[PDB]
């Protein structure tokens, strides 16, 4: 409203300049309205599309990642980049600045090999399997021995 | 520590069963895995652009056709940054502005038919999903439907 | 056109509905009390329709008025809204097959089947010698005898008759090894389609190209095989290429535009070279067509939620209200008369 | 590239990899869940902090990093520091009571571990919430929240599984965002569910009379307090907004906003009002007496619009008294000087 | 007021432009004589 306040605890010009003891409004006509700013605070970050898609990347070009397809790829979607360091390895050393998948992403974290095979009746393999599976370290390739044949193929214990 | 993140010697995750006394050690390491925004904002801001300009200086002279053209084009983009107006950690957002309200009008057609600028239904837009994700990592948080959600938001701020 | 709705297995079915008689005649109003009063001018409209059972019992739900459709003044004008409204002619390519010069390549021309509505595909026959031959439907090429194959012509009968006059009958029996497998060509043309779709499906899409939609319910006798018997191949067996009698399928248009390609290309059968703009080619649509399409757009759009209620009524009595819905004809219909720029 | 199919796959792709057993992992994993909370509760009793606090930081040790509390939360809880020594206490306890330490942190995987697993219990539902006006993946999310919140109240000693639980959890959370978010101008969810039976009742009136009820029938049909008012309001509220920016006219390059008028800002013609108005009151304002004349003056032009309370230590009889005399003798000699007469409005 | 006309204040069309672009990330500030703020937007953007 023109030079009136919300509530009107002051409702003219002469104190033009100043703001409302209990709500606050300062006052020039409603065009204060449409010329103020607000902001909305993001919880985790986005980025501009338009330094983003324009031909140039230029966050693609100034970080030298795939220019078009590295950004598209982790930006969106879940495509990990290795930011400071990460030790253990791949096959080769911790990528600097190289991308991974979910999958591979997955092996790493949780420790290499994750095997849930559950046995099929109750006196079969529930017996092969507890023989060896407490306290014995089971070698890859451990041929658990009923249904089938339950392949343990990875490390350390179980 | 109890049976989720510990680090002792290279190997980094502990897990533990009272049973016998067996501290369960994995032993993945602490890989900075990052995707979305968030990755980018670290990248951009740990750049000294005048190292790369002077990397650049030689790799654009120096080497044959190939890298060196490439390297004459990203230091174009360095050479304003540094230059003269500002510095390159502002292109990811975190503060979005929002546009004035009258100028985003509400207003009265006929029978009580409203008028809006178009830019409002894409602000609640923004808003509902940035709330909504404040709330989904508080709440408790499942990976899927928090990125699910960082995606929309993304997708929004555009 | 759009009345005898089969729809028949998903649950249950077997539904019929069947068209009688349409009857339109007592105006809700007259002209000059339609332009005091804001009123549009309209006949009223229920025509005959009786739905019929799998089980013993086929209920007539004589009439149902759906669809106010405005009325002509005995000028020539209409009367929709306050105002009096002409609709006014148009023109367009009438749907043929033509045959014009290939874009850049100075070379040789192109082959064109045009068929309208728009929903129907569009083919072109191109050929590119170093090892390649163009048809294409909806975009993506391939081979022009697959299909011959499909249908029964196989490389001996075809090459000889059709192009013993035309030695580009030789492009034709190129790849011999898939033209010695017969209904088999059927399956692998499906293959050549691409979804990822189950490779038995008896005579389903190949009757879509075949009898009903796609084609066209233009008249039987002038509306298309004009265009034919004049410009190119004798006859028309059903409407357009069309038969579903023994799943083996009858193409008499097919080979002749091909027939015409090695003709138009090898001489003077006659000069096969068509200037579009030829009015023998661009047809005037009078107002009645235009009206009839907005009317039977309409009777889709209505046809198209009476199936879904042909599951949602409980028992028999679905005749009247659980099968017809005048919100979509009114909408439609009033649309052109209103909107239509 | 396109967002469903890439989620529906991340999360398919995951209960592929995971989905519960019937009864065992649901089983398993609640059983974990409760004793978490048993494990929290205990944990505050013997520690003195809040079970919020004991909650927020077995978090923090199995879902994320400094990086998780940092972000999200802005900062309270000192990212290094003050999480660690919360950790050291409960390190502290000895064998006794570290076991609800232990059991807290794996009753919180177990948790999150739930939750993942029923995903796809959720897009199922989610999906036939389709239409209503929210995105789909808008839809699966507020779901999401919903199964979530179903959780926390699942009593694993009543036998019943967390298929049927989570259903109406997550139903009332859909529900709930479709009556919230669905509208330009907000809704509440009585007058949703009103809109709805309006609807509703205005098919099966669109049913037979093959005139689409004039808002008689609806009143009637709808029940006990409808009338035509009522009926033409709520169909009022119903339509959504139109866009003040749609291709408009012939559909070349028309903008809508620009038809408009606008009514606050003085158009010329007002702001020259103003000037006379103000410069020939303010004349008239200072050859008077100041004592009433400024009193109404001030009272109806300062202010708000009170006779005895308009006048300072004087009463009533000396206002009325200036207020009529001084107010008829500048009437009468602005009849005179003609100035005022040509009703500046 | 029979006043020789005014000189010329900011026009909308421009106020509503540096707004609509600092709606997007971008920050157009006007310059003085040396390099310096200058105010189109009369009294109403600085804070409370
Ligand atoms: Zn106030």
């Amino acid at each position: 409203k023109d030079y009136e306040c919300a509530c009107g605890k002051y409702k003219r010009q002469r104190f033009e300049g100043k703001v409302c003891e209990r709500c606050g409004v300062e006052v020039t006509k409603s065009i204060v309205r449409r010329y103020r700013m607000g902001h909305i605070e993001l919880a985790t970050p986005a980025a501009h599309i338009w330094f983003v898609k324009d031909v140039p990347s230029k966050i693609g070009t100034l970080l030298d990642l795939s220019a078009t397809e590295l950004e598209q790829v982790l930006y969106f979607s879940k495509y990990i980049v290795l930011d400071p360091k990460g030790a253990i390895l791949n096959g080769v050393p911790v990528e600097k600045r190289q991308l991974l998948t979910d999958e591979e992403y997955r092996e790493l974290r949780y420790g290499k090999q994750e095997t849930y095979p559950l046995p099929p009746g109750v006196d079969a393999l529930v017996k092969d399997g507890e023989e060896v599976v407490k306290g014995q370290e089971l070698a890859p390739g451990v041929v658990s021995r009923l249904d089938g044949v339950a392949l343990y193929r990875f490390p350390r214990r179980v | 520590a109890d049976g989720g993140k510990v680090k002792s010697d290279v190997y980094g995750r502990v897990e533990v069963d009272l049973v016998r006394n067996v501290v369960r050690v994995v032993e993945s390491y602490d890989i900075d895995a990052r995707m979305g925004a968030e990755a980018i904002q670290q990248l951009l801001k740990e750049l000294d652009l005048e190292a790369l300009e002077k990397e650049l200086l030689e790799e654009m002279k120096h080497p044959s056709r190939a890298r060196r053209a490439k390297a004459r084009k990203r230091l174009e983009v360095v050479r304003a940054f540094l230059d003269s107006g500002n510095r390159p950690e502002w292109m990811i957002l975190e503060a979005v502005p929002v546009l004035p309200p009258d100028l985003r009008p509400m207003v009265q057609v006929d029978g009580g038919r409203f008028a809006t600028s178009d830019l409002n239904d894409l602000y609640r837009r923004l808003i509902n999903r940035n709330n909504r994700l404040k709330k989904l990592l508080a709440q408790g948080a499942p990976e899927i439907i928090i990125r699910n959600e960082k995606r929309m938001l993304q997708e929004a701020v555009d | 056109e759009t009345f005898p709705i089969e729809e028949e297995d998903k649950g249950k079915g077997g539904l019929v509905l069947d068209f009688l008689e349409y009857r339109l005649g007592e105006p809700p109003f007259p002209q000059d009390e339609c332009r005091e009063k804001d009123l549009t001018y309209q006949a009223p409209l229920y025509a005959r329709l009786q739905l019929i059972h799998k089980d013993t019992g086929l209920i007539k739900e004589d009439e149902v008025f759906l669809g106010h459709i405005p009325l002509m003044t005995e000028d020539g004008s209409f009367i929709i809204n306050g105002a009096d409204r002409v609709i006014v002619s148009q023109i367009h390519r009438s749907p043929g097959v033509y045959f014009t010069p290939d874009p850049a390549r100075p070379g040789r021309y192109i082959a064109s089947i045009i068929p309208l509505p728009k929903r129907g595909p569009w083919i072109d026959l191109e050929v590119e010698p170093n090892g390649v031959v163009s048809m294409k439907v909806n975009k993506r090429k391939f081979p022009l005898v697959l299909l011959l194959r499909v249908l029964g012509y196989d490389q001996e009968t075809l090459a000889r008759e059709l192009g013993a006059y035309g030695e580009l009958v030789q492009g034709l029996m190129d790849e011999s090894v898939f033209a010695m497998r017969p209904e088999e060509a059927l399956i692998r043309l499906f293959t050549l389609l691409r979804p990822g779709d189950p490779p038995k499906r008896d005579k389903a899409v190949a009757y879509v190209y075949g009898l009903i939609a796609d084609p066209r319910r233009y008249d039987l006798g002038e509306a298309g095989r004009y265009k034919a018997e004049e410009k190119l191949g004798i006859r028309l067996s059903g409407r357009t290429l069309a038969r579903f009698e023994d799943g083996e399928f009858k193409d008499e248009v097919f080979l002749p535009t091909l027939r015409y390609l090695f003709a138009l290309t090898a001489g003077v059968p006659g000069h096969e070279v068509d200037d579009i703009d030829h009015l023998g080619n661009r047809r005037i649509r009078t107002v009645g067509e235009l009206m009839t399409d907005q009317f039977r757009v309409g009777l889709a759009r209505l046809a198209r939620g009476v199936r879904e209620r042909m599951l949602m009524g409980s028992e028999d009595s679905l005749t009247p209200a659980k099968l017809v819905n005048s919100r979509p004809l009114e909408a439609a219909i009033r649309e052109f008369f209103s909107r239509s720029q | 590239k396109i967002s469903t199919s890439d989620p529906v796959r991340q999360y398919l792709h995951e209960i592929g990899q995971v989905p519960l057993l019937t009864l065992e992992e649901e089983v398993e994993l609640a059983r974990k869940v409760e004793e978490g909370m048993e494990a929290i509760k205990k944990l505050s009793e013997i520690t003195g902090l809040d079970p919020d606090l004991i909650r927020e930081v077995v978090r923090a040790k199995i879902l994320g990093s400094a990086r998780v509390r940092h972000i999200p939360g802005l900062k309270e809880t000192l990212d290094p520091k003050t999480v660690e020594e919360i950790d050291q206490k409960l390190k502290s306890l000895p064998k006794e009571h570290k076991r609800y330490l232990h059991i807290a942190r794996e009753g919180e995987a177990a948790r999150q571990h739930l939750i993942e697993a029923n995903l796809r219990l959720v897009v199922s539902i989610a999906k036939k919430y389709t239409g209503r006006g929210l995105s789909f993946l808008d839809l699966i999310q507020e779901g999401n929240q919903g199964l979530i919140r179903a959780v926390e109240k699942f009593e694993y000693k009543r036998r019943f599984k967390f298929s049927t639980y989570a259903t109406w959890w997550i139903r009332q959370a859909i529900n709930r965002a479709i009556a919230d978010q669905a509208r330009t101008i907000r809704i509440p969810v009585h007058m949703v569910e009103t809109i709805n039976k309006l609807s509703r009742t205005a098919r099966q009136l669109q049913q037979e009379l093959g005139r689409e009820p004039t808002y008689e029938e609806i009143a009637e049909a709808m029940g006990p307090g409808w009338d035509a008012k009522r009926v033409e309001e709520t169909l009022k509220i119903a339509q959504e907004p139109v866009s003040l920016e749609t291709p408009i006219g012939d559909e070349k390059d028309s903008f809508y906003g620009d038809f408009i008028p606008d009514e606050h800002l003085p158009s010329p013609v007002d702001a020259a009002t103003q000037s006379l108005l103000s410069e020939e009151l303010e004349k008239a304002l200072s050859k008077l007496s100041e004592r009433e004349a400024m009193v109404l003056k001030l009272r109806k032009g300062l202010i708000d619009g009170e006779e005895v309370g308009a006048f300072f230590g004087v009463t009533r009889e000396r206002i009325r008294q200036i207020e009529n005399k001084a107010l008829r003798k500048l009437k009468y000699h602005e009849s005179r000087t003609r100035k005022l007469r040509d009703f500046l409005d | 007021k029979g006043e020789d006309v005014p000189e010329p204040s900011v026009p909308e069309s421009f106020r509503v432009l540096v707004k609509e672009l600092q709606a997007l990330a971008l920050d157009v500030q006007t310059l003085d004589e040396k390099d310096n703020p200058v105010d189109i937007f009369e009294g109403l953007a600085s804070k409370r």
